[PDB]
């Protein structure tokens, strides 16, 4: 089912198996630098979500290394890193240095095929809309890479709901599921309907 | 305005569209800058221990295979004895490119006993001219990771991508390193003739001339200059 779907819950307790398989996974996790502890991060059930496919993992500060761990631990090889260049309304650049960018690891699982590798380039430039937000441009890049396919986001916020995307946050407004196979495995796994 | 979509169309990279007092600290850096010294060395077959005294900053710039489309693999790099010549509290800047180095380079840093504190990312524009099998996107940036041990600048450097087969790194890296004021014993492994610079000890396999003299060198930091931040 092409339109958005979302599930307010706790990604630490949701039987994510009910969600099936996805071509792309993206997570903008709340690193301890809501917070998840590093073991909870390690312990997340990423490996069920993909058989072949790509993972996009936002990092900051010291998640840069842990995220590389979790990435490797869940079974992906980091192939690309994406940079976001944070600009203002006139295209200028908003520890030891002042930070003009945020980072996004890209991992690969299995032998994914049908993808349009090379369509975009590993730098992003777009305006810093709101705080804590990531730019809508990543949904562009990800669409062109694996168009049409199942995509799942983790720790999404109510704006990150998108067509073809199943958003999973704990600020989402309840539960909106339209895909039958999922709507299926849900009521079976969740009869009364709480996590 | 969406620049990822525009690049899909035109070929101009998203970075092709970015735009745009503290001058005295540059001058104070200059005063405290030692002479340039530069020693030729086939660093594979070279015992790092000979390089002395122990360094406050080490800029490492190894010829990655990926720079060409004698190279050093990360296998090669990760077997340097960088810890032996670093100083108790000291720093390091490692050019990793965009491939495996993004990861193997962090390994290195941990191996020689550094922990990262900065990810300085060189952004290459293709204004004047609009692929790894294992890649997913067009790679258009390199990473110079920054690590510490013991215990006004930004983390971006934007320039036009150099002419194919040009490998030099954007010199601004030096301005970022030097504006930190981390001491004066500075070391640029795998430098070249072209990068020799005041304040720095270049060491590399293509330097066509040498002037390095371990003793001569140490004298520049003989007391009363031992712990100069080099900005004073
Ligand atoms: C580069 C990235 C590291 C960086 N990120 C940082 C960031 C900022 C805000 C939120 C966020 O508030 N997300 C919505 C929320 O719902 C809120 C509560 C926690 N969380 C959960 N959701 C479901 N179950 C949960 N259990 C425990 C927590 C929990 C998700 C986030 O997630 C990540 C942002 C960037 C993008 C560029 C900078």
């Amino acid at each position: 089912l092409f339109p958005p779907q979302w599930i307010c819950c706790d990604i630490r307790y949701l039987d994510v198996s009910i969600l099936g398989k996805f071509a792309v996974v993206m997570a903008d996790p709340p690193w301890d630098i809501g917070t998840l502890t590093d073991d909870e991060m390690r312990r997340l059930n990423i490996p069920v979500l993909q058989d072949d496919g790509f993972l996009f993992l936002w990092v900051t500060g010291r998640a840069m290394e842990l995220g590389r761990e979790c990435l490797n631990l869940w079974g992906y090889e980091r192939v690309d890193e994406i940079i976001w260049v944070k600009t203002n309304q006139l295209q200028r650049i908003i520890h030891w240095l002042n930070h003009g960018k945020e980072h996004c690891l890209v991992g690969v699982k299995g032998n994914p095929q049908g993808f349009n590798q090379g369509l975009d380039c590993d730098v992003i430039v777009a305006e810093v809309r709101s705080t804590s937000h990531k730019p809508d441009e990543i949904y562009g890049m990800i669409e062109r890479l694996s168009p049409g396919t199942r995509k799942i986001e983790l720790f999404g916020r109510p704006h990150n709901v998108q067509p073809n995307w199943i958003t999973l946050g704990n600020q989402l407004d309840g539960i909106h599921l339209l895909d039958p196979d999922v709507v299926a495995r849900f009521k079976q796994r969740y009869p009364d309907g709480i996590i | 305005n969406d620049y990822c979509q525009h690049f899909v169309d035109t070929g101009h990279r998203p970075q092709n569209f970015i735009r745009d007092l503290i001058r005295l600290k540059d001058e104070l850096i200059a005063k405290s800058n030692t002479p340039p010294m530069y020693l030729q060395a086939d660093i594979e077959a070279f015992d790092i221990r000979e390089l002395t005294p122990k360094f406050d900053v080490i800029l490492l710039e190894p010829p990655l295979e990926e720079y060409y489309r004698k190279c050093w693999t990360w296998d090669d790099i990760m077997k340097l004895e960088i810890d032996e010549i670093a100083a108790p509290r000291s720093f390091i800047f490692l050019w990793c490119g965009s491939g495996e180095g993004l990861d193997l380079g962090r390994v290195c840093l941990r191996k020689w006993g550094y922990r990262r504190c900065e990810d300085i990312c060189w952004i290459k524009t293709n204004k004047n001219n609009p692929l790894d099998p294992k890649a997913v996107f067009q790679r258009t940036k390199e990473h110079c990771l920054m690590g510490i041990k013991g215990t006004v600048d930004i983390d971006l450097i934007i320039t036009e991508e150099p002419e194919i087969g040009n490998i030099e790194k954007p010199v601004e890296i030096f301005h970022i390193i030097e504006h930190f004021c981390l001491g004066r014993r500075r070391l640029h492994l795998f430098g070249r003739d072209s990068t020799i610079r005041p304040g720095w000890l270049t060491v590399g396999p293509t330097l066509t001339n040498s002037n390095y003299n371990a003793e001569t060198y140490a004298s520049y930091f003989s007391a009363p200059n031992s712990y100069l931040t080099g900005c004073t």
